[PDB]
């Protein structure tokens, strides 16, 4: 796919932690204070088991 | 009705062809070209149900 | 203060989208222009309703009244059209012109 | 019934009476031009004289 | 003054971006666009490939 | 020469004819000695 | 030290400003972390124009990002430059906006502005001196539009002393990639003349012109526009980051551009833009970056330049470059194309320049135009909003989200005799 | 938060049900014993599968669906089938005797023991889910469970719910081919709930896809799996929004406002566009202007209804895949200059197009090809009313003597809604008609 | 500082153009990457006349090239010397109209026009003190004769006093390549004579036989006329290009050439012309080369001037040479062929003597004759259009096209208008 070799550089794209498609949606930003799972933002490390 | 589509409906065939907008460059002007073809396109369409 | 209220013609797939005369936008002449629409009386000068075209239609509303659009014919008459001179492109419709008979 | 042949004659109806309006208007043209001439030739002879 | 002045300068410059790889020219210098598919014609033929073997 | 269905041509022009037609299809004619010699 | 304080709205607005961001930290050596890698100090001289300081030699942009839709959000954090913004200046709604400007503005829209007009007011009394407010956002959403023009209101209301100038993408007809913009954009027009002291309007037909021709962009999407689109947002505020020979700021672009109040709708512009098989056959001149501003295919708001007279016009250089070459193109412009500039203006044109190019040209310009050409993308909204307002098309989402047919009925009078005031001075003798 | 409640009721609704679900298992990783093996997901990165799937302590995610139906056989093949670990067992909720093709026995006997549960079942699905778009309710118009329960189901949740999107699938009758004799009478019967409280409403036609299977797939014999998975393949392109990252990402409330003009104008025609054949798609280029050319044809639509003998009031294409929007503003310059494509007068807009990134997936065994590119457009127009004119012709001829009114009355309805539905279908026809004018 | 725009338009004037952009090219130092590397200073003094200096040492020419099909487009990119131009300089359309002047001029030209005249002012804009613009337009086709009258209309309006001189490749009578170039021709000229200030008119069947008996060769092809054809229009502006030691530009020819206003059709010559067996036994002086210009046989056009005078004759010489010499040759000229001189216009030679000669030779000369035995070309031109018009054959693709027959009349009736002018003047005395 275009969108898909100049990943990266495509305006909207969120949160790559996902190596066989990296168009699945990661919505962990958003998240507000009440369902939230503690998930990785997208500027900070993982957890353990890092996978 | 013309063809089927915009794009092969020819220069000469348009109805603003280069002729029709160097006689619009002026005002008043108006060329009666498509309501005729309208009220005969009417007409057939008529005929056709008729 | 006044009510515009445009309408527009029956659709035709031969109208080529959006037109504008560029009368009406020649920014060369336009003190030329504007005053002989002024003097004519008859053709408005206003900017709105400039496409005479605007999606496949005409405009009916005041781009020139329906006088002096309607009275550009140059006596074509029936008669005459279903014979054409044949050195002409419209000879080549003979072989559905001679169809038609002629009455009126 | 309309002949089929109402889009290309109306198109050139539209044809001959641009080119009737745009002999006229070489003819409104020139006249304008000599006119023009005229005027510069006696604005050259009042400068002279000036 | 004379270091833009000069009447001979123009033959002392490089036009604006003289390769495909070129250091300054960035998001800033509005010439390096990422628009341009320079790797357009091998994701063709990968496609085709892909396309042919499905 | 064979009709060839040109404007109005031989005289009176393109606003006299405009005109004309314009006074047959509202009505009567403008008048009938107007444009003598047409001019 | 004068500063301005960025806000963005809805998708568009978002990917724009972002890429904004992205161009004026390459400026000033910026790293997406926020320290400063820059090798001059002319890039660091005014670097809180744009930047707050925090902890460290941490830049922390004055950006305030606002939309309706989270995912956009999650989008714009994740992507390139997206580390530079702060989490706390990222409010969103978890509803969404359906491109209905009714409910970007009457309902939800109007839940989310308590929380965005406490973070604009802490980044504005975050400040000392606080040049204006700078917002981007679309005219064919609801946050862009409905969203923005709320937070357009309540600023001006707030601070009716500010430079606020506002870029907006107008929707193009032969674009249309949306069935209710026509409303959008009517409905928000209104806001933006009555509110709004300067307008720079962009279209994507226009960008996508350029990008076909002057650039030819065998695939350009949304990266280039936006790309153009921040060119053109640099270039009109240079002179407030970077010293030069003549300088001129928001405030003096709005004071020799705008005439009257209700006349602040420009023409964005920018040079040089070469293409890549035209990149060897080019010479930077000041006259050639003159011609590329004064030609009417590189024109970012969709008119036509022939199409109507300019009333003014801003001409924003960068670079070394001579007074005089500069001072005599722009007297050569006004003097061969006369006709096409307002004859009760003497000299219509504003020139400013600095001396400090962009990193890898040598020379730049910018193009800002108050011309009268800008009627004709509002008469074709204009003409498209009665086509579907003369069968109440549409109008039932509107109405359940609480308005009435007098507000389309004003935003449609309100379009039509600023048109007819754009006439009116377009076509008015010299004295 | 985005999340959407799947309701498949009636034989039709959950036949079509277990074909979107595999889809949907297939296309997020999700194997059928209900456990994702992730195997690639850094961390809990992966929130695609939230707008369907409910993952619990287990390990397991339970998707967001709810299968009625009245007889036992189809719910009791799918506790015995191969989804048993993945399905809950009380959202396959089933009862004993069925609804024996009949409207007032889905509605006024029937219908009226269980739609307390399965409201209960909604409820706590809807408890559970915290950003509800809406409600997609897959059924038939053919009669009985997918017709009286789904009638009274749709006013119910109409009632508490309120301001919540409700997208049917309704299993359309064809002008000619026909299973069942009273399903005029169902159809009829059950134009007021598709009318008076859902949203929008898309009709597919077997025939339309049967013509589908037999001129582009090259299925001579085509079962209901092959149609089923064509509607899941539709469902997914709507749904592709709210999981999958897009240049424009059209939600189901903007795809609303986007389409319908007005609210009793809300019945699109819905047509997808990779349709070929996986032989003879190493023939064709499968580009963006092709796609878009092959859904306006009069040959692709869902509906047995030509729309050339109609206008377009409204567009929504679902561009997915490698399609950049010059590509997209490019076929719509060529689909509005085309004669054939008429659009209605008070529209000079009429495309609204949302490009999504991540590419279809193919089901193993599919008939479908694999490609690159697709579209999926859901275009509003006039020329839907065909269908319910043939349907009105049906009706009213078999309401002449008075045939099968008995059933009817004897399980409680009165005579007087037959007329009172007729009038209502012929006024909506004749709103059809003036709109179109 | 004089510039001049060159136009090519049609193949054969795209291929006329390339061989002359060549000889330009080789003759003033540029190789084809477009890079000086000449041996004398005096090469790249008068360079501006024909090249835009670009960046670097590079050199782009002055020319806009013109087509509606891209064939012809495609080879001049990819032959020789085709790296050079200017990639925007390739203004070409897509349909093609192909042997018709109707579908050239009314239609499919007459919307690339505008397109080309925003590319002939560019390179007018991008000058000093323009001298004017050179056509290589190629009459009895459909792009070159329609199109280029169309072109030169239009910049007639745009700059009416500089010069215009157009390249003329005039249909011939024998050689009848094609069925409608009569058409072209009467229709085409007919906007020449209106227009032009100069015209220097080339047949291909005088390139033929000049190339038969002449320089024999056995193998001209159409390269070897277009290097005759280039050389002849490096050869009416050495004058201006280079210092001399009496200079005549192109304003100063059309003076001294053009008695009255529609009387400038001239007949070129370029006299070095040998074979290679007759290269070494025929010695190079100022007699040799007046007595080759002076020859029926060596004239560019079909017009034998042996029946019909001379109005006006130029003689542009290259070359370090004697004044003596050059001045009794014409003067001997004169008194030996006194009978095909006019009585009334004493002295009606021109002496033109530059100083650097074309590259390989060391002597040169450029015959620009002006006898009234140029009538008979026009002649047999309108004696085919009347034969074919009293038939009207191939009078429906012109008239369904868009035109009528009362221009194809009036075409002809000034036509016959010229060569009667023509005729009056060969037929005047003296007292
Ligand atoms: N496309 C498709 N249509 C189906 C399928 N199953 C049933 N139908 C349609 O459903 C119509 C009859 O209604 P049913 O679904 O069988 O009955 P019901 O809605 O379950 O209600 P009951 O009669 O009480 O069982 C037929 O005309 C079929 O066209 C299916 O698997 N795929
Ligand atoms: N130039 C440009 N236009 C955009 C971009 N993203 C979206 N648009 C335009 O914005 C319009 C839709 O506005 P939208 O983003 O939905 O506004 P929102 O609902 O407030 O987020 C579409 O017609 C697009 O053409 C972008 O990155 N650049
Ligand atoms: N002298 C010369 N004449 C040519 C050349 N190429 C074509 N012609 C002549 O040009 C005429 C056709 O004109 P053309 O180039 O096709 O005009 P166009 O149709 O507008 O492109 C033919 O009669 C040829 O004899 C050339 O290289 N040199
Ligand atoms: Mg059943």
């Amino acid at each position: 796919t275009f969108w898909s070799h100049h990943k990266e550089k495509i305006p909207g794209v969120s949160q790559i932690k996902t190596l066989d498609t990296p168009f699945k949606k990661n919505s962990a930003f958003s998240k507000p204070i009440a369902e939230g799972t503690d998930q990785p933002q997208p500027y900070e490390q993982e957890t353990h088991p890092f996978l | 009705i013309g063809p089927e589509l915009q794009s092969d409906l020819e220069t000469r065939e348009k109805l603003t062809r280069p002729i029709v907008r160097v006689f619009q460059r002026h005002p008043g002007t108006n060329l009666p070209e498509a309501q005729g073809i309208i009220r005969g396109a009417a007409g057939l369409d008529e005929s056709l149900l008729r | 203060s006044y009510q515009s209220i445009p309408r527009f013609s029956k659709l035709h797939p031969v109208i080529p989208r959006r037109y504008v005369p560029e009368w009406k936008n020649d920014m060369k002449n336009r003190e030329l222009l504007v005053k002989n629409c002024e003097m004519s009386g008859i053709i408005p000068k206003g900017p709105h309703d400039e496409s005479l075209f605007l999606d496949k239609r005409e405009r009916m509303n005041e781009v020139e009244p329906r006088v002096r659009v309607e009275a550009k014919h140059p006596n074509f008459e029936r008669y005459d059209g279903l014979r054409p001179e044949f050195h002409t492109a419209q000879s080549k419709y003979q072989s559905s012109l001679m169809f038609r008979k002629d009455n009126t | 019934d309309a002949l089929p042949s109402l889009r290309d004659n109306c198109a050139q109806q539209s044809n001959t009476v641009v080119h009737q309006y745009v002999r006229e208007c070489r003819i409104s043209l020139v006249k304008l031009r000599d006119s023009f001439l005229e005027t510069n030739e006696e604005v050259k002879s009042l400068i002279r004289g000036k | 003054e004379w270091d833009l002045y000069d009447p001979e300068a123009k033959k002392k410059d490089k036009p604006a971006r003289v390769s495909d790889d070129d250091p300054r020219c960035g998001p800033s210098s509005i010439q390096k666009f990422d628009g341009e598919d320079l790797g357009g014609k091998e994701r063709k033929k990968l496609m085709e490939e892909q396309m042919r073997e499905w | 020469q064979d009709k060839t269905m040109t404007f109005g041509g031989n005289g009176m022009g393109y606003t006299r004819q405009v005109n004309g037609n314009v006074a047959e299809l509202l009505g009567t004619g403008a008048s009938p000695p107007d444009a003598e010699n047409r001019s | 030290m004068r500063e301005i304080v960025h806000m963005q709205a809805g998708q568009c607005g978002n990917q724009i400003g972002a890429k904004f961001w992205e161009v004026i930290s390459d400026e000033h050596g910026i790293d997406p972390t926020g320290t400063y890698h820059g090798d001059s100090d002319l890039q660091l001289e005014r670097i809180n124009v744009y930047y707050n300081e925090a902890t460290g030699g941490k830049y922390v942009p004055r950006a305030v990002l606002v939309d309706l839709e989270p995912g956009t959000m999650d989008s714009v954090r994740s992507g390139p430059f997206g580390q530079i913004f702060r989490p706390d200046n990222f409010v969103f709604g978890q509803s969404g906006a359906g491109n209905n400007w009714a409910k970007g503005h009457y309902t939800e829209g109007a839940e989310l502005v308590d929380s965005v007009l406490d973070v604009v007011r802490k980044e504005a009394e975050s400040c000392d001196c606080l040049q204006g407010f700078q917002l981007t956002h679309s005219l064919g959403g609801g946050t862009g539009s409905g969203m923005g023009t709320l937070l357009i209101s309540k600023i001006r209301e707030e601070y009716p002393d500010r430079i606020m100038n506002t870029f907006s993408v107008v929707p193009s007809p032969k674009v249309s990639d949306t069935v209710v913009e026509p409303y959008n954009a009517t409905l928000s027009v209104h806001q933006l003349v009555e509110n709004t002291d300067e307008t720079y309007c962009i279209d994507n037909e226009a960008l996508y012109d350029i990008c076909f021709r002057t650039l030819k962009l065998t695939t350009p999407t949304y990266g280039d526009l936006n790309h153009l689109v921040s060119a053109t947002m640099s270039g009109v505020t240079t002179c407030l980051r970077f010293p030069g020979q003549l300088n001129a700021d928001l405030r003096k672009l709005a004071v020799n551009m705008v005439p009257f109040p209700r006349l602040h709708f420009f023409m964005p512009g920018f040079a040089p833009l070469t293409s890549r098989g035209s990149q060897q056959y080019r010479a930077l001149t000041v006259p050639e970056l003159t011609q590329q501003m004064f030609d009417a295919k590189n024109m970012m708001a969709a008119c036509d330049p022939r199409h109507g007279r300019y009333l003014t016009v801003a001409a924003i250089f960068r670079g070394r470059m001579s007074m005089k070459e500069v001072d005599e193109q722009m007297l050569n412009v006004q003097n061969k194309n006369s006709s096409y500039f307002v004859e009760w203006i003497p000299n219509n044109v504003k020139t400013a320049v600095c001396d400090i190019p962009p990193r890898g040209l040598k020379m730049s310009a910018t193009f800002i135009g108050n011309s009268t050409a800008i009627q004709e993308l509002f008469k074709r909204i204009s003409e498209q909003f009665t086509a579907m307002f003369r069968r109440k098309a549409f109008l039932h989402w509107y109405t359940g989200e609480g308005m009435d047919e007098m507000e389309f009925t004003e935003a449609e009078s309100n379009m039509n005799d600023l048109v007819s005031e754009y006439q009116q001075y377009q076509d008015a003798t010299a004295e | 938060m985005r999340e959407c409640i799947s309701i498949h009721v009636g034989q039709a609704g959950v036949q079509i049900g277990n074909a979107c679900w595999e889809l949907y298992c297939l296309e997020h990783g999700i194997q059928p014993d209900g456990q994702m093996p992730s195997d690639k997901t850094i961390g809990g990165g992966d929130d695609s599968f939230n707008t369907f799937f409910s993952e619990t302590g287990a390990g397991k995610h339970v998707p967001r669906a709810v299968f009625v139906d009245l007889e036992p056989t189809v719910v009791d093949e799918v506790r015995t089938g191969t989804y048993r670990q993945l399905f809950h067992p009380e959202q396959l909720i089933t009862g004993k005797e069925d609804a024996a093709n009949n409207y007032a026995r889905g509605h006024y006997t029937i219908g009226k023991e269980i739609v307390d549960l399965v409201l209960d079942r909604i409820r706590k699905l809807a408890d559970q889910c915290t950003g509800l778009q809406g409600f997609l309710i897959f059924h038939s118009f053919g009669g009985g469970t997918g017709s009286g329960f789904a009638s009274l189901l749709m006013e119910r949740l109409s009632v508490d719910y309120g301001k919540k999107s409700k997208l049917e699938f309704a299993i359309y009758p064809a002008p000619q081919i026909s299973t069942a004799v009273v399903e005029p009478y169902n159809t009829i019967l059950t134009t007021h709930t598709t009318l008076e409280h859902s949203d929008c409403a898309f009709m597919v036609d077997n025939e339309a896809i049967y013509d589908i299977c037999r001129r582009n797939l090259d299925i001579e014999r085509p079962t209901y799996t092959n149609l089923n998975r064509l509607i899941a393949q539709i469902v997914s392109s709507i749904t592709a929004s709210l999981r999958f990252d897009g240049a424009l990402n059209v939600d189901l409330t903007e795809f609303q406002t986007n389409l319908v003009p007005y609210p009793r104008i809300h019945f699109p025609l819905a047509t997808y566009a990779p349709v070929i054949s996986a032989e003879k798609a190493y023939h064709e280029q499968l580009s963006v202007a092709e796609i878009t050319n092959a859904c306006f044809e009069p040959a692709n639509q869902m509906v047995k209804c030509d729309p050339r003998h109609g206008k377009y009031m409204a567009c929504c294409m679902l561009y997915r895949g490698d399609v950049v929007p010059k590509d997209v503003n490019a076929a719509i310059a060529t689909i509005k200059t085309k004669r054939t494509i008429q659009f209605v007068d008070w529209c000079p807009t009429g495309f609204k197009v949302g490009i999504n990134y991540q590419p279809p997936t193919v089901v193993p065994g599919g008939d479908l090809a694999k490609v690159q590119r697709a579209v999926c457009m859901l275009s509003n127009t006039t020329a839907i009313a065909e269908a319910w004119a043939r349907l009105d012709h049906k009706f009213d001829l078999m309401y002449a003597k008075r045939a099968f009114v008995h059933w009817y009355v004897g399980e409680g309805m009165e005579e007087g809604e037959f007329s009172e539905a007729r009038e209502d279908l012929a006024a909506l026809e004749k709103d059809y008609e003036e709109v179109g004018v």
